[PDB]
């Protein structure tokens, strides 16, 4: 295989120069279920598997690194993907979690509501999403792109996410958009990754690294989920859960990646280059600061 | 005044043969650590779990306040280190038992202080 030792799989670039029309998306595996170690939590392994992929990629990890995580409670009342992210990022990483739903988490902060209420004073060094709703997986609708939350995550991207910094958003088959598609053109590289645990899914990481502000690539998302689609439609991916058997190097280095503050005018081509290879993070390094609007309203 | 007594009513219902509480989060590590108690990072060693703190902590997972002054929680943000032949109830281990204030390891199940 050579696939199957790997964390996952990431889109082949030529699927992603591809024009394709949509289709369904018909799994061969669909069925398959991996088999993962004992006691383990599918979110804890899927997550594990993002993360040890991200490992691979330019990321900026600076000091006093700021993390924010959508989509991460669970119908259990808790949070495996966050408690996997605390595990991957440095001690001292700030990491705030997020969900519709109320739940208790190892973030730093917590905050309980749908997300498009959250506000932040500050920029972040990583967006993690997994946010989904699952009556998108509708097989008898068209399958247009979704707007919600993604929407919102668009936005905070445009605004909050720092130059440098990076972004993993859950899709699948049903749950996409093509802004969001179109935003990876603003990274210096993305991809869509499957985790080798959850292969028989649609789903997939969204993965933009070294956000840079601005388009590096025009891309059509409409086109480019149906690349996507043609790809995971013409070539399985085995399940497997190898790569959870050996977390000697899981941890991400903290690479004290620069820090500054930038004015617009001040992005030239040297900076855009340092962005681009994972050396540095443009934004202010002040305190974190969150908020969730509340809807007030009267019953009697 | 009057607090319940969650720590009390666990340790009887679990003598009363109630199903120890579930969805604690473990975590994946090598089990090569240092086998302290509650850690910033997983450190299970061979005999060990570890887990995701605040889904061990019987005050987060069941939305009561902390039994300290200042609401503060032990557990969570940190990772818990389960002997295994107990991880079939994080929760009602690390309620039951302490942690030696001097090595950091569980008193019985690591603490060699005493020797
Ligand atoms: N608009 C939203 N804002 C914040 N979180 C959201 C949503 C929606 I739509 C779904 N979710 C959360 O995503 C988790 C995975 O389905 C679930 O835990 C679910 O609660
Ligand atoms: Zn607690
Ligand atoms: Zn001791």
């Amino acid at each position: 295989s050579s696939q199957a030792w790997q964390p996952g799989v990431a889109m082949p670039n030529l699927y992603k120069m591809q024009r394709m029309l949509l289709e369904k998306c018909d799994l061969q595996n669909y069925g398959d279920s991996a088999t993962l170690p004992k006691g383990i939590m599918m979110n804890v392994a899927k997550y594990t598997q993002l993360c040890q992929y991200l490992n691979t990629l330019t990321l900026a990890v600076p000091y006093n690194m700021r993390v924010i995580h959508f989509g991460a409670g669970s119908d259990k009342g808790v949070a495996p993907g966050t408690a996997v992210l605390r595990q991957w990022l440095p001690t001292g990483t700030l990491l705030v979690d997020s969900d519709l739903n109320d739940f208790v988490s190892d973030a730093d902060s917590t905050l309980i509501g749908d997300c498009a209420t959250v506000h932040t004073a500050n920029k972040w060094d990583l967006i993690i999403s997994d946010m989904y709703d699952p009556k998108t997986k509708n097989v008898t609708k068209e399958n247009d792109s979704k707007e919600g939350f993604f929407t919102y995550i668009c936005g905070f991207i445009q605004q909050k996410l720092a130059l440098g910094g990076s972004v993993a958003i859950k899709i699948t088959e049903h749950s996409w958009n093509a802004d969001l598609y179109k935003l990876m053109g603003h990274f210096a590289w993305w991809t869509a990754f499957v985790t080798n645990v959850n292969a028989s899914s649609s789903e997939a990481f969204l993965i933009g690294c070294n956000y840079l502000g601005k388009p590096r690539e025009q891309i059509d998302g409409y086109v480019m989920h149906a690349n996507y689609i043609f790809w995971r439609n013409t070539n399985p991916i085995q399940l497997s859960s190898y790569s959870l058997f050996d977390m000697s190097k899981f941890p991400l280095k903290l690479r004290g990646t620069a820090v500054m503050s930038l004015k617009e005018g001040q992005i030239n081509d040297m900076i855009l280059s340092l962005l681009s290879k994972g050396r540095l993070i443009i934004r202010e390094n002040n305190r974190v600061v969150i908020s969730s609007d509340v809807l007030v309203n009267n019953e009697n | 005044a009057f607090a319940v007594d969650a720590a009390k009513a666990y340790k009887d219902y679990l003598a009363s043969g109630g199903q120890p509480i579930t969805n604690c989060v473990k975590m994946l590590c090598t089990h090569t650590g240092t086998g302290q108690a509650i850690t910033v990072t997983p450190e299970a060693n061979m005999d060990q779990e570890s887990f995701g703190g605040a889904s061990c902590c019987l005050y987060c997972r069941c939305h009561i306040d902390h039994p300290n002054p200042k609401g503060f929680c032990d557990l969570k943000g940190k990772y818990v280190q389960i002997p295994t032949t107990c991880a079939n109830d994080p929760v009602g281990f690390t309620l039951k038992n302490t942690v030696c204030t001097v090595c950091g390891m569980w008193k019985g199940y690591g603490c060699s202080c005493d020797q």
